[PDB]
């Protein structure tokens, strides 16, 4: 009886809690990332937190590069993030082998979703405690920005956060898009938009930033790449020079 | 490991009793009643279906009186769902038979290879039994006329006249009591409506509520024909037998 | 059989002779060579042709359940991805040979492949026993930037060569028109030059020319 | 590693219950209200877009989906099991249908062959019941228009109308004021619109509803011409346009 | 099939003749050859379409898959991914794969993966029916660390003889450029090359 | 050696007015040995029929099939099936076996009984489908019956017409194979009602 | 190969099967008995390779008598002889097939009629009034085509058989070393002791 | 608490422990003593061999692997058995694929990596037995101590047992003796005794109760048990 | 309710998987391992207990070796230590195989991590008892890495692990900072041999022995060799200066 807590079948108020406690996961490196869309580019930003003295910070990523055109940041622990992104890579490589075109991001997502929702109904798997989003410029679509979750659930954003003060992230956002009155910045250079997306960060999260307090990543047609500390530094101090 | 969440739906009780059959059982008790009477020129199949609302469709409905032969079929008590798997199976096992011999099985094997199936359920595999009991009604030239009920545990038996589901031992009491060898078709079909008549737990037996069969050989013809009977024919064979 | 696809400046065209042959007798006289994979996907077919029709079917099938799972257009290359890897598979026993032609979201493509699976590119093709006849014709007016209307002359041009020219072709014409923006169009029977003379006499026999030996009714209804 | 879990997760209580079922049952309850209503020439099915919040595009999210060209799904609970079942779905109209017999399944078919996917959930090692109940809507050639429900457990049965999910029990009843045996496809839409209302606590407009029919061929749909028998698909989803035009006169 | 890949000063240069032939029939006249494993590593096909075809589709997938988690792959890891299939299924393949990539700490490299699998690296390698005829040409007018311009000529010369004697080649002469500057396509057609 | 050259027999189908007509031989040998003079080559399933040359064995063991699988549907989708659905039953049943295939040669004919439509569909043994609108040929002695057909045959041909034609096809062709004859069957089939005739033949 | 023949007449099927079993150069037996007993009024003969020639037959008798008791019933000639010929035709198609013919002849006690049903290796069951499977149908055929009546007594039949025995004593290159002849009737399988001369 | 956490090995307790392997380890100690001790030349096995009854035959405790290697035991005789087969599979398949007489250094490694598999995953059970390994290889003379924790340690000398406390400090202190016992078997040999004798208490090493092996230089592993032991009573 | 630390891959109401928190009690209650990246390669070093004068000195080896250019240290249930690293031997194995270039110490890191997190994703399993210490040279640099239980691991300046992590940790962040420039490999395996013998005072009751090992692309030539003789005295002795 008591059991229905340890693996996922339903409890009597049909919930699933090892799916709930799953997100709970997601939040134990207390990372904070969002993502949003450019004219023709997506940018994710992620909160990179350093502690130890010994660690080579080079190493210490949570956004990962799934294809030439797809990139991901995850929010939660990062050996779960990082099966899922080893998964999702080999899924991106089989199905441009198989299908002779690139994985779109929302494929990617409803696939990794799907992967998910079976940790949901069958027993000896484990739900992942990790969110991700995905992100890209696809061809058909154009900005992408796609999220799964612990649930099996996803759905397509005109931008999104993740992470404890994912709410201060979103409703800043909201209140950004319901005065712009359209669903991504009208911005041609990513360079700004990486800027917005900064800017933005701040102002919800009360914070200041360094150049290795952050993390970026872009998504352009046809790539997808990171940022090194100098390209934000670069963001850092052009955001600067206006407040 | 694992161990830990398994209910072990195979095993005796202190009592020699299977837990599972019996829950199932259990489970089927509370199933509309499928009445099953076997006359001397044919065999009745009379079902009460379990909940309806006037917006369901009860022209394209059937969840209780199935079809597996052109000369048997089974009146239904559980798991509708369930019911369908074994269903299904028991269709195929029908047409290997004809495959094989060239010639339709005989009611009793097909029985016995579904009963033989939910027996497996009840010894080996850790899966939960089948919720259903059938009334099974069939022909064959070796012994004519059948009437058979398996449930969970796998067990069948052979009857005149029985009921499975919700308030059987009410049913079999009045059927133990009006059923006569020498009865006819017409007769059991007025038995069988008088008995879930008595026995329904709502308020009046209305057609909406009801799915009726007849597996009769035709006198002009020779061969053996089942009867499904549509709305309206329950509805007449319902005013008729003086239930209106 | 004669297949042809040619490209033309918005779009690809993909016809096709009607006659089908068990060794040297005519079975079919007017068969459809051309197959759907998707709705703008179309598929021409030469060799086995219960492999072609199969593997065309197959392949199309799954293509389906791939646009309802991306929620996008099927794409030529996937059609040709997914036909390829399974006659590869296959070391060429499964005997189809195809042009397969059609329009997606990234433009128009025409590709041939082969049992074995090998798989090519181009703007104006042919396979079959016509294949030779074909190309002759292809090989003579093929120019860059054909307009709808030129393709379908050089691709009707192309299989009536063969038609004429080869046993193994005959019969009627059909033609393909995959557009860039509209639908595509299936134009079955687009030329009919082979119709048959009038018959010399009429062989209706009179009734009770044939001697019967017992008759009988055959019951249907069960 | 290794499934271990051979046995049943879902198994009869002393009082004949099957917990899981009734459980999963209690999920589909707590879901956003959906319904269909079969009209003489057609059939719709409607439910509301709940977006999980305003910066989502509700669009790249459709809880009505077409399993084949004259077929659609809709349902109420959790989003995740319906998807993977209507990828199922789709794939079994094709496996046990389309390639045995080259034509698409009829709609109990499928609707069987779907219930059947559930009820293994019911009994299989390892697995919970699927936490969703589908309303399936569809036409074929010998059964014409038809309504279908699916629930948990497996079980399915054929509907005039009907409502699932939160406020069920209201839409139900209201649905049986307005149905008849005479609707025709515009009457049952708009008596769908009108059940819809009363469900809706926000917003109710062509972006907060999704709804689709299955009615009549649209040859415009097919992507094709030149073959007379291809006529083109029973199932379309009305747009966010469609939907308010028939709000005003609501 | 005349195929070729030479080294030279400044990376690497792959180059093929045009023509596939079912027996004396030239099914394609304008085949490209050519084949693309990696942004900078190619390699020339030869043998069974259908298994070079399916062999390179596979190694392409690989140093895809490679790419995502170990970054760019050297051109000698491209040239062991080639053999492993190869070598591995010589029983089922009729298969010679030319394999030229250019990297930055190694420039331009050269291998060669014949018949049995086993692979062989080198300044330049030519294969093919073709080759047999320019044998003796290349080995006499091979030089290490050519220009641009002298590795253009020099395939162009060797496949054009190539051309002329053998009949399983013909068509027109493409080639593939691979240095730091990135990757450029040359052709070359009939009346050019016939008459050097 | 050859599986569809030891047993011999032929089958015909013909369309004609709101009509259909399918008929076959009924000689069974092996080899130059007459055996049996009674083997039916024609089945019907419902108002479907179903005519199948070849290696006897597959002949038998498909008619088997074909009542196991359209019985199932019957139970299923609680209708009959019809000539077209059965057509392509047939073909994806037989491609099946695509790589150790049943050595027969089926025809289907019928009607449609939603249009009224008469329907004929001849198959080679895997399955690809010959759907011709006049006539469909199998057997041992079918270039004679692709002879007689293209030569007699002529369209809308009333029942009573169609069944002089169809026997005289048949009939003809027969007595030009050796391994073909034996007695003959033919069916003449209406949306309503079907008729068997046994015809008078040649018997060497 | 080694004689099997059959003929069914009015109220009975009778069963003539060669007694050699001959390997290469020598006759090793001249009173084998090449026939299986499936049921109390179903007989089979058989006739073909070496060793799945009996272990055919054997394996199909223990069949039907496990049906039998599982039944409590013995399945008609008619139902046998389709579970015999399914058995064959899956054989045919399996890595070494029996190559075994066979004629089963039986009295359908509940039809009141005899039925003698012919089936060879691959599969291949047709119902005759009489049947031979080898070359002995090349002389027997014509015999019987011309001597054979519907409505002959078991006597007639006894005759008839004798004179195709006497053809095939006479033209045939082997010596299958006579034959045994069994009665198949409503009471049963006998077996006629005295055909070395009747 | 240790009740929740001991159902099996793939358990580990709040504290980090497998109370499975521990409670494996005791069936060890519950086991009859035996020790081991190597010079420079030579190795040496000495057990104590248990009986039931004085009805009964005194328990094997030594096992030959190879003509170079060898073992004792202490716990679960049956997983004594399926282990020294194991290690006589991974001696054979050195020779006849190598050529190669096994390390005793290797043995151990793969006696260990064996035990692992069995404490790491479910259904399973730890090994009950102890093994004491002693060979002469290409590196002279070894002794090795093998636990079903998978731990197994390489020393000059020790015992596993029942009061095998005794012996082992017995072999603490003569340590610097014995293991200068070279070129002299019956030294070693007597030095074992005396170490085993340092656990006895409830009776005295008899004949056909004590077993001694022995393996070096120039002598294949063989055991010595009765009559051939008395000379050292 | 409790329980939920009873079996492996199920996560507790706060999400956390307590038997991997278990697994990292047993890993805490080893000896003290360290690791030092130098500027061209990197040291290992690890504390061996003296459980009695019977330990052969110098023989019952820790310090594994993977490939030919990668050194692996752990503390915890050394058996399964061994059980990571054969596992890490045939990933490489697989890895030189396809590729042919031997294993980025990165690509290896993986390849280790996700094999240990699989293990928390099971409950027919058991996490690893064992934190792990490792690295090499590879195509570019030199690189430093420590595994978790969890499966978590990251490169590292300097990590250490087991009872005296805290000393060593200490110890090698006082390098990090008065080292910008980056330690040589000789200093490294010197500075190496002191943190352990600072560390092993959270264990100063038993005797214990060292062992260092390295891989440095100027004094091994990038391949992973062990520290013997001189060069090891050496070291010892500079760290048993340096402790008084």
């Amino acid at each position: 009886a008591g059991y229905d807590r340890h693996i996922t079948i339903f409890s009597p108020e049909g919930r699933l809690y090892q799916v709930e406690y799953a997100f709970k996961a997601t939040n134990q490196t207390n990372i904070n990332s969002l993502a949003v869309r450019g004219k023709d580019c997506t940018v994710v930003i992620s909160q990179k937190k350093v502690p130890d003295k010994l660690l080579d910070p080079t190493t210490v990523s949570y956004i990962f590069c799934i294809s030439r055109t797809i990139g991901m940041v995850v929010n939660g622990p990062i050996p779960d993030a990082r099966n899922a992104a080893l998964r999702a890579k080999a899924e991106a490589a089989e199905f441009r082998y198989k299908y002779g075109y690139d994985m779109p991001c929302d494929v990617l997502a409803k696939r990794m979703a799907n992967l998910s929702q079976i940790y949901t109904q069958r027993a000896y798997m484990r739900p992942l405690g990790v969110i991700l989003t995905f992100v890209s410029v696809d061809e058909e679509l154009g900005p992408s920005i796609y999220k799964t979750d612990p649930a099996g659930y996803y759905v397509g954003y005109k931008a999104t956060a993740t992470g404890p003060k994912q709410q201060e992230i979103t409703t800043n956002l909201e209140n950004h898009f319901k005065k712009s009155k359209i669903d991504h910045i009208n911005e041609e250079s990513w360079e700004k938009v990486v800027e917005f997306a900064i800017t933005h960060m701040i102002d919800a999260l009360g914070t200041e930033f360094s150049k290795n307090d952050l993390e970026v990543g872009v998504a352009t047609k046809d790539k997808f790449f990171t940022l090194s500390a100098e390209n934000i530094e670069e963001r850092l101090v052009a955001i600067a020079e206006q407040d | 490991g694992s161990r830990r969440y398994d209910s072990r739906t195979t095993i005796f009780s202190p009592e020699g009793r299977l837990y599972q059959v019996e829950y199932a059982l259990e489970s089927i008790s509370h199933a509309g009643t499928a009445i099953g009477i076997m006359a001397s020129d044919g065999i009745v199949l009379a079902a009460e279906r379990k909940v309806t609302s006037t917006l369901l469709e009860q022209d394209t409905s059937t969840e209780k009186l199935y079809k597996l032969n052109d000369k048997i079929a089974v009146a239904v008590a559980g798991l509708t769902a369930d019911a369908e798997i074994l269903i299904n199976t028991a269709r195929i096992h029908a047409q290997n038979y004809l495959k094989t011999y060239n010639e339709d099985i005989p009611v009793e094997i097909l029985v016995r290879r579904l009963s033989d199936i939910k027996q497996g359920y009840t010894q080996h595999g850790g899966l939960r039994p089948f919720g259903v009991s059938f009334i099974y009604a069939g022909y064959d030239d070796r012994y004519g006329y059948q009437l058979y009920t398996s449930n969970p545990s796998g067990n069948y038996t052979g009857w005149k006249a029985i009921s499975v589901g919700a308030n059987t031992s009410a049913a079999q009491t009045l059927l133990q009591m009006d059923y006569k060898d020498d009865m006819k078709v017409d007769d059991a079909i007025e038995l069988a409506l008088k008995t879930l008549s008595k026995t329904t737990d709502s308020s009046a037996l209305t057609y909406d509520r009801l799915e009726f069969a007849t597996i009769r050989k035709g006198a002009n013809d020779g061969e053996v024909y089942q009867k499904i009977f549509k709305p309206q024919e329950i509805k007449d064979i319902l005013v008729k037998t003086g239930i209106t | 059989t004669t297949i042809v696809g040619v490209k033309f400046n918005n779009g690809v065209v993909i016809a096709a002779d009607t006659r089908s042959t068990q060794g040297p007798i005519v079975a079919d006289k007017n068969c459809a060579k051309l197959h759907r994979i998707s709705p703008k996907i179309w598929c021409a077919g030469a060799g086995t042709a219960a492999d072609t029709e199969a593997v065309t079917q197959l392949i199309g099938s799954n293509i389906e359940l791939h646009s309802l799972y991306t929620s996008r257009e099927p794409r030529v290359v996937s059609a040709l991805q997914m036909l390829k890897q399974h006659l590869f598979k296959y070391q060429g026993h499964i005997g189809a040979y195809l042009i397969v032609a059609g329009v997606d979201p990234t433009g128009s493509h025409l590709f041939s492949i082969h049992a074995h699976g090998s798989t090519d590119v181009g703007y104006y093709l042919s396979l079959g026993s016509g294949s030779l006849a074909a190309m002759a014709v292809l090989e003579s007016h093929w120019k860059q930037d054909l307009t709808k209307e030129e393709a379908i002359k050089l691709a009707s041009d192309a299989i009536q060569a063969g038609i004429w020219n080869d046993l193994g072709s005959g019969s009627n014409v059909d033609v393909c028109v995959m557009e860039i923006g509209k639908d595509a169009e299936y134009l079955r029977n687009y030329l009919t030059p082979n119709v048959r003379e009038e018959k010399q006499k009429s062989y209706k026999f009179p009734r009770g020319t044939t001697a019967v030996l017992k008759e009988s009714i055959v019951n249907i209804c069960d | 590693m290794t499934d271990r879990y051979s046995f049943s997760l879902t198994t009869f209580s002393p009082s004949g219950k099957l917990g899981q079922i009734d459980y999963a049952l209690t999920a589909v309850k707590q879901g956003v209200t959906s319904l269909g209503i079969k009209a003489t020439n057609g059939v719709v099915i409607a439910t509301e877009k709940k977006s999980s919040s305003p910066l989502a595009m509700s669009e790249t999210l459709s809880k009505v989906s077409l399993l084949t060209p004259d077929i659609g799904a809709v349902y109420s609970g959790m989003g995740p099991d319906y998807r993977v079942l209507v990828d199922k779905s789709r794939k079994v109209a094709h496996t046990s249908y389309k390639r045995i017999y080259g034509e698409y399944p009829p709609t109990k078919l499928l609707v069987s062959e779907v219930a059947k996917i559930m009820q293994e959930a019911t009994q299989s090692g390892g697995v919970r019941p699927f936490g969703v109940s589908l309303l399936i809507a569809g036409h074929d050639e010998f059964n014409g228009f038809s309504l279908y429900q699916v629930d948990p457990s497996g079980s399915y049965f054929p509907w005039k109308a009907t409502a699932i999910g939160k406020g069920s029990v209201a839409a139900k009843t209201f649905l049986e004021k307005r149905w008849n045996d005479e609707l025709e496809l515009e009457d049952a839409i708009h008596i769908a619109l009108l059940t819809l209302k009363e469900s809706v606590e926000g917003e109710f407009n062509g972006d907060t509803i999704e709804l689709a029919i299955i009615g009549d061929e649209n040859p415009d749909l097919l992507g094709y011409t030149g073959i007379p028998t291809d006529k083109g698909p029973r199932f379309r989803k009305l747009t966010s346009q469609e939907i308010n035009d028939r709000l005003e006169a609501l | 099939t005349s195929i070729m890949a030479v080294t030279f000063k400044d990376g690497v240069i792959l180059g093929a003749d045009s023509r596939t032939t079912t027996g004396a029939y030239i099914a394609n006249r304008v085949t490209d050859k050519l084949t693309r494993v990696h942004d900078k590593i190619w390699c020339c096909r030869s043998g069974s379409a259908a298994d070079t075809q399916a062999i390179a589709d596979i190694v392409q997938y690989h140093l895809e898959l490679y790419t995502s988690q170990y970054g760019t792959p050297s051109t000698e890891t491209a040239a062991s991914v080639f053999k492993e299939l190869c070598y591995e299924n010589k029983d089922n393949l009729t298969a010679g794969i030319i394999v030229a990539g250019y990297d930055d700490k190694n420039k331009g490299e050269v291998y060669t993966i014949p018949l049995g699998g086993s692979v062989h690296k080198l300044p330049y390698a030519i294969a093919g029916s073709g080759s047999t005829f320019i044998y003796g040409y290349c080995d006499k007018n091979f030089r290490e660390n050519m220009s641009k311009e002298e590795t253009v000529d020099f395939i162009k010369h060797s496949l054009s003889q190539a051309i002329k004697w053998d009949g399983s080649s013909g068509g027109v002469i493409r080639m593939v450029v691979l240095t730091a500057a990135g990757v450029e396509r040359l052709i070359f057609y009939p009346d050019e090359y016939e008459q050097l | 050696s050859d599986p569809s050259s030891i047993n011999g027999g032929i089958v015909v189908a013909m369309t004609g007015k709101d009509c259909v007509a399918i008929a076959c031989d009924l000689r069974l040998g092996s080899q130059s040995l007459g055996v049996s003079n009674k083997f039916e080559k024609i089945f019907h399933y419902g108002h479907v029929f179903l005519g199948i040359t070849g290696l006897a064995t597959d002949v038998t063991t498909l008619n088997e099939m074909f009542r196991y699988k359209t019985n199932l549907y019957k139970l299923k989708e609680e209708r009959a099936i019809e000539p077209e659905t059965f057509t392509q039953l047939v073909s994806s049943s037989l491609y099946e076996r695509r790589f150790g295939p049943y050595f027969v040669g089926p025809v289907v004919a019928g009607i449609n009984s939603k249009s009224g439509k008469p329907f004929i569909a001849g198959f080679d043994l895997i399955g690809c489908i010959d759907e011709a609108k006049d006539f469909i040929v199998s057997g041992t002695a079918s270039d004679q019956l692709f002879g007689m057909c293209e030569s007699l045959y002529e369209p809308n041909l009333e029942p009573e017409d169609l069944f002089e034609t169809i026997s005289q096809a048949l009939l003809n062709a027969a007595d030009r194979d050796a391994l073909s004859g034996w007695g003959a069957v033919v069916y003449i089939i209406k949306k309503d009602e079907v008729v068997k005739r046994y015809l008078k033949m040649r018997q060497d | 190969m080694d004689i099997i023949l059959g003929i069914r007449v009015q109220d009975s099927v009778i069963l003539a099967s060669s007694k050699a079993v001959t390997r290469g150069i020598s006759v090793l037996k001249d009173s084998d008995d090449k026939t299986r007993q499936l049921s109390p009024h179903t007989l089979m003969s058989f006739a073909g390779e070496a060793g799945d020639t009996v272990q055919f037959a054997e394996y199909i008798q223990a069949n039907i008598q496990l049906y039998s008791i599982r039944e409590d019933y013995e399945l008609s000639p008619q139902a046998v002889s389709s579970f015999v010929r399914q058995e064959l035709a899956k054989s045919i198609r399996s890595r070494r097939p029996y190559q075994v013919n066979v004629l089963i002849g039986g009295y359908d006690k509940k039809k009141n009629k005899p039925e003698l049903y012919q089936i060879d290796y691959l599969g291949t069951k047709v119902e005759l009034p009489y049947g031979a499977h080898g070359y002995s149908g090349f002389y027997t055929f014509s015999l019987l085509d011309h001597h054979y009546r519907p409505d002959m007594t078991t006597e007639e039949g006894l005759d008839l058989l004798k004179l195709c025995v006497q053809e095939l004593e006479k033209r045939m290159p082997m010596d299958f070393k006579g034959v045994i002849v069994k009665i198949v009737d409503k009471d049963g399988i006998r077996q006629v002791d005295d055909f070395q001369a009747q | 608490f240790r009740n929740n956490y001991d159902g099996d090995t793939v358990t580990f307790s709040p504290t980090g422990r497998l109370f499975q392997v521990e409670y494996a380890l005791e069936a060890i100690k519950q086991g009859s003593v035996t020790v081991g001790l190597r010079s420079n030349t030579h190795a040496v096995l000495v057990a104590l061999k248990r009986n039931a009854d004085e009805l009964s035959s005194y328990q094997k405790k030594i096992i030959k692997c190879d003509e170079h290697m060898g073992l004792s035991l202490a716990g679960l005789a049956p997983d004594a058995r399926v282990l020294s087969n194991y290690l006589r599979q991974q001696c054979n398949y050195s020779s006849l694929v190598f050529n190669r007489k096994l390390a005793v250094e290797r043995a151990g490694h793969l006696l260990c990596d064996k035990a692992q598999k069995n404490t790491q995953s479910y259904g399973g059970r730890p090994y009950g037995v102890g093994l004491l390994i002693i060979g002469y290889d290409k590196s002279g003379a070894h002794l090795l101590e093998f636990q079903p924790s998978g731990n197994v340690t390489e020393l000059y000398g020790t015992a596993i047992g029942a009061r095998s406390q005794g012996a082992k400090t017995y072999l603490e202190r003569t340590l610097d003796t014995f293991i200068k016992i070279d070129g002299n078997p019956d030294e070693l040999i007597k030095a074992g005794v005396e170490a085993i004798s340092q656990s006895l208490r409830d009776e005295s090493l008899t004949v056909d109760n004590l077993s001694i092996a022995i393996v070096g230089k120039d002598t294949p592993f063989t055991i010595y048990d009765g009559e051939a032991v008395a000379k050292y009573i | 309710g409790t329980g939920y630390d009873l079996s492996n891959s199920v996560f507790s109401p706060d999400g956390r998987n307590f038997q991997v928190e278990y697994a990292v009690k047993a890993v805490e209650n080893g000896t003290t391992s360290i690791g030092i990246k130098c500027n061209d390669g990197v040291v290992f070093a690890v504390e061996k207990l003296i459980t009695s004068k019977l330990l052969v000195p110098q023989k019952n080896v820790k310090i594994q070796v993977v490939d030919r250019h990668i050194g692996c240290v752990y503390s915890g249930l050394i058996p399964d230590g061994r059980h990571l690293v054969n596992r890490g031997r045939e990933e490489a194995a697989s890895f030189k195989k396809l590729y042919k270039t031997p294993i980025p110490i990165p690509a290896f890191a993986d390849r280790l991590g996700q094999y240990v997190q699989a293990h928390t994703l099971y409950n027919s399993v058991r996490p690893f008892g064992v934190s792990t210490i490792f690295g090499g040279v590879d195509k570019n640099g030199a690189h430093l890495y420590m595994l978790e239980p969890s499966g978590s691991y990251w490169g590292y300046k300097g990590a250490a692990t087991g009872k005296g992590r805290q000393s060593a940790k200490a110890e090698l962040e006082k390098l990090v900072d008065h080292h910008p420039e980056g330690l040589s490999a000789r200093e490294a395996v010197k500075q190496a041999a002191k943190i352990i013998y600072l560390a092993h005072e959270d264990n100063k009751e038993k005797d214990f022995e060292l062992e260092i090992s390295w891989c440095s692309l100027s004094e091994t030539n990038g391949l992973h060799k062990f520290v013997k003789g001189d060069l090891l005295q050496e070291a010892i002795d500079f760290a048993q200066k340096e402790i008084n």
